[PDB]
């Protein structure tokens, strides 16, 4: 287990997710192999909130947990299920959310400049700019609504594109760590 | 009733005597003279030395007779950071703040000496935890940037569409 998937491991945690996170994946760090009620005991949780933090570890598949079921000394069956750090999965599903923020950018770069430059205060609506002919009318010389027939205002389209402008910048600076400590943990 | 009750009306007695500042030990007798059990049994009398005052994390052995245990217990600052640190660095996890806050009368005062410091698990109940702010690696986002972690669902999203993807965005 190379330390550099651990220290990754650790950043991301504690970047994208919070403390109770940070703390399971820490207790599963110390110990490879980890029950279900080993991490159960030690950090003094109520029992809903760690499984709903394990379900969504779950649902990101940061780990895998492996089926084992015994007796017990009374005689009644004993259900451990027993969680185990899968690194391989972890970087791939790592990998996912990293390429599907990076299309996100274009994305958003893109739907920046497909918003409508329309906008009716009466009605409270977007209105596409390739409609806009059809409201116009002819007759009257000038372009107005056809439902609530008002003067409309292209200014408000402004801001939006040059605020996400500004975020992109703070994106690309903090992403680069990241990325940074992919390269060490590709062997 | 016997050899039960009186125990909790000891252990509340020198409780209580100490929080009035008597860290010097006291003698058994000096404890039963004015809790009205003289007429107290000799087999209680040593149970009660070789259980009830040994078992307990309260009470302290030293030169022979006994006395509280103010080391345990936090009552500064200082004691809280070290017991934090020390549940922090081997794991043990956190500690109720009311045992603070019985162990520590006006334990506001450290809380907001410590700050960022202490960390608070609100429970349902009311009920707060402390944890240690371990600095090793801090790193934060946007309302906004995680309002758009939280849009996108990945619950509900199986392990044959994650390893398509990939190959879709050719990397
Ligand atoms: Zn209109």
């Amino acid at each position: 287990v190379p330390a550099a998937l651990k220290r990754l491991a650790k950043y991301v945690i504690r970047g994208f997710y919070g403390i109770e996170h940070a703390l399971a994946l820490d207790i599963l760090i110390r110990n490879s192999c980890v029950k279900e009620e080993d991490m159960l005991e030690l950090l003094k949780f109520d029992r809903k909130q760690l499984r709903s933090v394990l379900n969504n570890l779950k649902g990101d598949k940061f780990i895998k947990c492996r089926m084992r079921v015994e007796t017990a000394a009374d005689g009644k069956t004993t259900r451990h299920n027993y969680y185990f750090i899968n690194y391989r999965t972890l970087v791939n599903v790592v990998k996912y959310k990293l390429d599907h923020m990076r299309r996100r950018i274009e994305t958003d770069e893109r739907d920046s400049t497909n918003r409508a430059s329309f906008k009716c205060p009466v009605c409270s609506s977007t209105f596409t700019d390739l409609e806009a002919n059809q409201l116009f009318d002819p007759m009257t010389g000038t372009f107005r609504c056809t439902f609530c027939h008002t003067e409309v205002e292209e200014d408000e389209s402004a801001m939006p594109k040059k605020d996400a402008r500004t975020l992109l910048a703070r994106f690309n600076e903090q992403i680069e760590p990241i990325y940074a400590l992919l390269r060490e943990t590709e062997d | 009733g016997y050899k039960f009750g009186v125990l909790a009306k000891i252990v509340n007695y020198m409780k209580t005597r100490h929080q009035r500042g008597d860290t010097h030990p006291l003698t058994l007798d000096e404890i039963l003279d004015e809790t009205q059990h003289l007429d107290i049994g000799l087999k209680q009398k040593q149970w009660l030395m070789t259980e009830a005052l040994v078992n307990n994390p309260k009470i302290e052995v030293i030169d022979g007779k006994y006395a509280f245990k103010p080391k345990y217990n936090v009552r500064d600052k200082k004691a809280l950071l070290r017991l934090l640190d020390q549940h922090d660095q081997r794991g043990l996890g956190g500690i109720l703040l009311e045992d603070i806050e019985e162990a520590l009368p006006n334990s506001q005062k450290a809380v907001k000496a410590l700050g960022d410091q202490i960390l608070f698990v609100n429970r349902p109940d009311k009920k707060k935890i402390l944890f240690f702010n371990d600095k090793s690696c801090q790193f934060s986002v946007d309302e906004e940037f995680q309002k758009l972690w939280r849009s996108v669902t990945v619950d509900s999203m199986d392990e044959e569409k994650i390893e398509e993807y990939l190959k879709r965005q050719g990397i």
